């Protein structure tokens, strides 16, 4: 039956698929190589057999399939799309998550993770001829890495090596996109990542950083101040943390530049006496120092508009209180 | 007004609550057909809890107002009550044992009709209403209206003796109270027939529920010796 | 009297003991038969919805049975808003069985309350849950609402397309999901999109059960929407001449 | 903030104007995206560490606030990160029900 | 109230 | 309600497949043929697969003859290498039979799932036998504990027989009247709690499983048992209170808190559980509260966490040295969870940690020790020992502070 299915076929394929299902209930149990070739290769009935094998095979069988999919890593035979879908389905089997309410986790080895990330990159490469599919597949990588710092660092340095190898190829471009998405998803790493992503324009993508809300909190604390010296101490601590994040992770702050630009726009009208008494000059010098410490990156094209907004606020302040 | 009083009588805040209930229940109806009236009424009831209680008390007061309106508003209350009107029955008990000294005769008759309807329908908690209404009968008095009220509630209890049977403590309360009324009442042929009815009912209860009459106490013998 | 019987039945509902409660609940449709008075029906259904909200699961299922049986009487409901609101509150319960019973309740009530967006969102949410009972209830409710509503039909058509194309769904749930598409006859473009989806289904799922279900659903859709009947007949004849399976041929005959 | 508060008072006074006010908040968010998102955690009332109770869906004022927030978030990429899970759920609900108001 | 999560909407009558 | 809602029409596709496939007159599949297919010397999964797959189409009324063969041979399904679909379809057919033929199906199913080393193993487990002692259904072959379909079967059986036993002994005490009601309620509470405890112990990974791999049959069985316990807790939260007062192995606490959404009610009685005399109950209360605070970070949760911190600080100066060690070794990993839930607890958590660290350091200084942690005051980080209690407790304090600082800092 498998030999017939591998080889035009006509609608008779349904009968063969039914026979394969009924006489070999656990797909890939007997003669595993033929079924692995059927499910993953380089076709019309593929999703049905994939669904059968996903929801109908014992857990050791699924584990063995995962091992042989990510094991050899130098076959170039298994389709990236099918393998990624199969892994994502295996993670989200309804039996494993039965009784949950879907509110706020598997471990894999090093080489298996390297194979998986290379498979994601291959999927991105065949998709290229935007970053949508990379972000679509990225939750699987985060789930498999299981928040393991060493594993994430290993993936980061491997992707850095891949970018160094390709340079600016299509594979290099998708490696840069995946690396920047992973860095946004895992910014807790002390490394700010090499210059390769400092040249890319992926910072404006429809992506959510794991640290953006927190720097938003701190920048609100920085901007919002009154005559209180306690609030001034709070703003000084906020400037300290924001400055340390600027020197450490400059790209993250620049994504929040239009926000602080709008705040600067808002605060400019107030006359000089209340401006000095409310300590708004402290906020102005803090944001000016922060912009200075974001020196070689704030001049990019993407940050140009909010930069001009901030400079407009500064010059408006200079004109209004020139006395 | 509803309760008899004069200018010097204190402005009773409970009665003002009743007046506000009159206002909301009547002005919301606006003499429209019962269909849209109960639709809007249910909307207002389900808006919240205090307005639900206000609507229930307005329906209760309307039951004490006029016969046809009492029928229609009791229908609407049975249709729209959410919790079965248990706290409404509690407020009925409070209004009863507090304001019975000033209750008008027509309101008394319509309240008795409501009590009979509740007992016949078997609404939960009616035993409390029965025993608190029973408590208001003053012993050693021969006023015609009080005796008529006693006879009316006696008739209610006699027709619904099974409802007394399923209410264990009410058997003891009723038999003791009717023995006290028996030793109180005598003098006229109508009172003689009333005496016959009371003694027949009490003997039937005592024989059929001797085990339940055990917990009345030694004062049962005290009532027995006089009769 | 109607009201006398109603409240005499109601006191059973308040009894606390489950036997009397379910007895009263299943006694309700007979009372509707005796008294088709919209005032009484409205009040009785409000009481039903209250006990459904506060009662346990078995009493909720009894109220579901009553609602399904009392189909002819529920268009005379005056306060549909409050009734469906207190019915809908149970959908937030963490208990998956209660959510399933509530979804089935909404599906039964779909005739009197279509175009209600929160109900539609509840149906759409539960369709991707993990508890199979809740998912099946969501499928049933989706069938009913798609029979009634129109915008909900195209939304569910898109969701079913991306779900069947997905790999998380098991085979049996896919079988249960396909006949939802028979209600996509609300307009021409929606029917054509459903036709493309069914063509994709028969191409990429050639086993017996789901080609059976899918081409039967296509037959019903073409029967409802007369625009695509010739191509449906042509497809049926093609499957009759080419497909070798006896069961598929016999369905083509039927 | 003053505009939103007075609009909510208007909602309480005259609820029949809810569609027009939602259009107002749509245009306010779209034309003033950067100026809104500093006010996001107060508008959603998200606590720093607690998990806030799920707001009553289908409420007028809450839908108004969400329409403003989402239309602000169409251009700005940092806005959705301050959303809780139920905020995403309500986003999906509003998007299917009020697609003409709430953008992608 | 074990059937409703504490972070679920409250049905105010 | 599960059986009744199972009967509810979903889409009507089942009726279509009934009218279509069953018309083939392949109904020659008979119980004797299925029994022969089961009793082949090789497994021969193909024939049984075809037969039971065909039986899914059969309506419930005509499926009654197949009850004997399916139940009698389900012991053979426990053997290694049985396809999943066989067990899934057996589960479906068993659910159908339960919908129409419940009581005798339960009797024969319990009789079938005996350990089989005792062979007959007292096959006289009649209807009354299980109705008096529901825990018999838990006395089953160990292989079902990692067989999710038949485990789901057993859970259905267990729930049914708990309710059945409640009604049965109520009727028995009524007819034997010719107080005892208090003994009835106590026996029922004890029986339900015992069933819950046995299920929880089933959820534990055995030594072999102990000898990562988060996707396996054990997780499936854990989900099933969590769903059943959720149903039981919704039925009566007092059973949850009784179980937690009894306590259970703390390894399950992440599992139970994550898988039982009704667990949030535990914050109501945790203050009273804290005030128990037994040290074990207080330790369990602290661990449970920590897991719940991780799960539900609520103001009431914060107040109960404050009470937990205050009682830990209080009886820090009431316990002896041995009691200090025995109490603070398990409840110290709860402090990092408290810090995760509630930042405003940093002040009190750190003050408590400093106090216990100084107490333990002085205790170390009193008696001569092996490692002498005081002189090892400038040590570095060390992530993951039969030494004496006090140095172990000092190292535990160190690790607790390491975890708190490390998570807060990143």
């Amino acid at each position: 039956v498998s030999s017939l299915l591998l080889q035009r076929l006509g609608p008779s394929s349904g009968l063969l698929v039914d026979w394969l299902e009924m006489l070999d209930p656990e797909v890939v149990s007997s003669c595993p190589d033929l079924q692995l070739r059927l499910l993953f290769s380089r076709p019309s009935f593929r999703p049905y057999l994939l669904t059968l094998f996903t929801h109908q095979s014992s857990w050791p069988t699924l584990h063995q399939c995962i091992r042989v999919l990510l094991g050899k890593s130098r076959e170039q035979r298994f389709d990236p799309s099918a393998s990624l879908d199969f892994l994502w389905a295996c993670i989200h089997v309804p039996r494993i998550w039965q009784g949950r309410d879907q509110r706020t986790v598997l471990r894999v080895q090093g080489p298996e993770l390297i194979s998986l990330v290379e498979l994601i990159l291959a999927e991105a490469e065949t998709r290229s001829q935007a970053c949508s599919l990379i972000q679509a597949r990225l939750p699987l990588l985060l789930s498999c890495c299981c928040g393991d710092d060493e594993s994430v660092r290993k993936v980061t340095e491997h992707l850095s090596g891949c970018i160094q190898q390709w340079g600016d190829s299509v594979l290099g471009r998708r490696c840069r996109d995946l690396l920047l998405q992973l860095y946004l998803q895992r910014p807790e790493l002390r490394v700010p990542v090499p210059e390769v992503l400092l040249h890319s324009e992926g910072a404006a993508s429809s992506s959510v950083c794991k640290l953006d809300g927190l720097i938003h909190r701190f920048i609100t604390l920085l901007a919002d101040t009154s005559d209180s010296r306690a609030l001034e101490n709070r703003g000084a601590d906020a400037s300290m943390a924001c400055r340390k994040l600027a020197v450490a992770h400059p790209l993250l702050l620049l994504r929040h530049l239009p926000m602080i630009a709008a705040l600067l726009h808002g605060r400019t009208h107030l006359n000089f006496q209340e401006f000095r008494q409310q300590n708004h000059l402290s906020c102005f010098l803090h944001v000016l120092g922060l912009l200075e410490l974001l020196q070689p990156h704030v001049f990019r094209s993407e940050h140009q508009g909010a930069l001009w907004d901030c400079l407009l606020s500064f010059i408006r302040l200079l004109l209004n209180y020139r006395k | 007004r509803l309760l008899l009083s004069t200018s010097l009588d204190a402005k009773d805040e409970l009665e003002e609550r009743l007046e506000r209930c009159m206002s909301i229940v009547t002005s919301m109806t606006a003499g429209v057909s019962e269909r849209e009236a109960n639709d809007a009424l249910n909307a207002y009831v389900c808006k919240g809890l205090p307005q639900h209680e206000e609507i229930c008390l307005g329906l209760f007061t309307l039951i004490l107002t006029e016969p046809a309106q009492a029928q229609k508003c009791y229908r609407d209350l049975a249709l729209v009550s959410r919790d079965g009107m248990n706290i409404v029955l509690n407020k009925i008990n409070q209004i009863l044992m507090e304001k019975y000294l000033k209750l008008q005769d027509t309101c008394r008759t319509q309240l008795v009709w409501l009590v009979r309807e509740l007992v016949k329908s078997g609404v939960l908690g009616a035993d409390g209403v029965c025993m608190t209404f029973m408590k208001q009968i003053a012993g050693g008095d021969v006023t015609a209206k009080n005796i008529w009220l006693a006879e009316s509630v006696l008739d209610i209890l006699t027709e619904q003796r099974e409802w007394v049977l399923k209410s264990s403590i009410l058997i003891a309360m009723a038999v003791y109270t009717y023995l006290r009324l028996i030793v109180d009442h005598h003098g006229t042929a109508q009172l003689q027939a009333l005496r016959q009815k009371e003694v027949d009912f009490c003997i039937s209860l005592l024989r059929e529920r001797f085990m339940e009459c055990l917990m009345i106490g030694r004062d049962l013998v005290r009532l027995l010796q006089n009769v | 009297d109607a009201n006398s019987a109603l409240m005499e039945l109601d006191k059973g509902l308040r009894s606390g003991k489950l036997g009397e409660q379910c007895e009263a609940v299943v006694r309700f449709p007979r009372l509707f038969q005796k008294y088709p008075f919209p005032i009484l029906i409205n009040s009785a259904f409000l009481k039903l919805a209250d006990v459904f909200r506060v009662g346990n699961n078995f009493l909720r299922l009894c109220v579901l049975k009553v609602t399904q049986q009392s189909e002819k009487h529920l268009e005379k409901i005056l306060n549909v808003d409050e009734f469906v609101k207190r019915i809908f509150s149970v959908i937030h319960s963490n208990d998956p069985v209660a959510r399933a019973i509530t979804l089935r309740m909404l599906g039964s009530l779909a005739s009197i309350i279509p175009e209600r967006k929160n109900a539609h969102h509840s149906i759409r949410q539960s369709l991707d849950s993990h508890d199979n009972v809740e998912v099946e209830a969501a499928v049933f409710a989706a069938a009913n609402f798609s029979a009634q509503s129109k915008d909900f039909a195209v939304g569910i058509c898109n969701k079913i397309s991306e779900m069947i194309q997905g790999l998380a769904t098991p085979v049996d749930l896919k079988l249960k999901l396909i006949p939802i598409l028979q209600h996509m006859h609300h307009d021409a473009i929606l029917a054509s999109s459903a036709r493309q989806l069914l063509q994709q289904l028969v191409t990429s799922y050639p086993s017996t059960k789901m080609v059976i279900v899918s081409l039967h659903t296509f037959t019903l859709l073409a029967a409802s929407s007369l625009v695509d009947t010739p191509k449906q007949i042509q497809l049926l004849l093609q499957y009759l001449k080419n497909d070798p399976r006896k069961a598929v041929k016999r369905l083509a005959i039927q | 903030h003053l505009a939103l508060v007075e609009l909510l008072k208007n909602l309480t006074k005259y609820p029949t104007d809810r569609d027009s006010i939602w259009k107002c908040l749509k245009f306010l968010g779209s034309r003033h995206p950067t100026l809104v998102l500093p006010l996001v955690p107060e508008l959603l009332s998200t606590h720093p560490f607690f998990d806030t109770a799920e707001p009553d869906m289908d409420d007028p004022a809450y839908i108004a606030v969400l329409v403003l927030i989402f239309n602000a978030a169409k251009t700005c990429p940092t806005m959705p990160a301050l959303f809780s899970d139920h905020t995403f759920r309500h986003y999906a609900y509003l998007r299917d029900s009020l697609s003409h108001l709430v953008p992608a | 109230s074990p059937s409703y999560s504490p972070t679920s909407p409250s049905y105010s009558p | 309600v599960d059986d009744w809602i199972c009967e509810e029409e979903i889409t009507g596709t089942d009726a279509l497949l009934r009218r279509m496939l069953l018309t083939n007159n392949a109904k020659n599949h008979s119980p004797k043929q299925l029994q022969e297919a089961f009793s082949a010397v090789p497994v021969n999964n193909t024939q049984v697969m075809q037969i039971i797959e065909h039986l899914t189409l059969l309506s419930a009324s005509e499926l009654i003859p197949y009850a004997e063969v399916l139940t009698s041979n389900m012991s053979q399904l426990l053997n290694s290498g049985v396809p999943r679909r066989i067990l899934q379809t057996v589960n479906k057919l068993w659910m159908v039979l339960n919908t129409v033929m419940p009581r005798r199906l339960w009797v024969m199913t319990v009789n079938a799932l005996q350990p089989s080393i005792k062979f007959v193993r007292q096959q006289k487990y009649t209807q009354n036998d299980l109705m008096i002692d529901p825990l018999i259904v838990l006395r089953c072959d160990q292989r079902v504990h990692r067989c999710p379909p038949l485990m789901d079967i057993t859970l259905h059986m267990l729930n049914g027989y708990l309710l059945a036993s409640k009604a049965y002994l109520s009727a028995h005490l009524k007819e034997t009247e010719q107080t005892r009601e208090e003994l009835k309620n106590a026996l029922l509470a004890a029986q339900d709690s015992a069933a819950v405890q046995i299920l929880l112990e089933i959820c534990l990974p055995t030594e072999e499983e102990k000898a990562d791999n988060l996707l396996c049959n054990l997780r499936e069985v854990q989900c099933l048992i969590c769903c059943l316990l959720h149903q039981m807790y919704i039925a009566d939260p007092n059973i949850a209170k009784l179980v937690h007062f009894q306590g259970y192995p703390c390894e399950l606490l992440p599992l139970t808190v994550a898988g039982i959404p009704s667990m949030h009610i535990c914050l109501d009685f945790i203050p009273e559980l804290i005030a128990q005399p037994e040290l074990e109950k207080q330790i369990f209360a602290i661990q449970l509260l920590s897991h719940l605070c991780i799960q539900y970070a609520l103001p009431k949760s914060l107040s109960v966490a404050r009470l937990a911190v205050n009682v830990m600080g209080t009886l820090l100066t009431v316990l002896t040295q041995a009691k200090r060690y025995a109490f603070f070794m398990p409840t110290l990993p709860s402090l990092v969870s408290f810090c995760r839930a509630f930042p405003p607890l940093y002040e009190d958590i750190m003050s408590l940690l400093i106090q216990i660290g100084q107490v333990c350091a002085s205790d170390v200084a009193t008696q001569t020790r092996d490692i002498d942690p005081i002189i090892t005051r400038l040590q570095q980080i060390k992530e993951k020992g039969s030494m004496d209690p006090d140095v172990q407790l000092c190292h535990c304090i160190e690790r607790t502070v390491i975890e708190i600082i490390n998570m807060s800092v990143s």
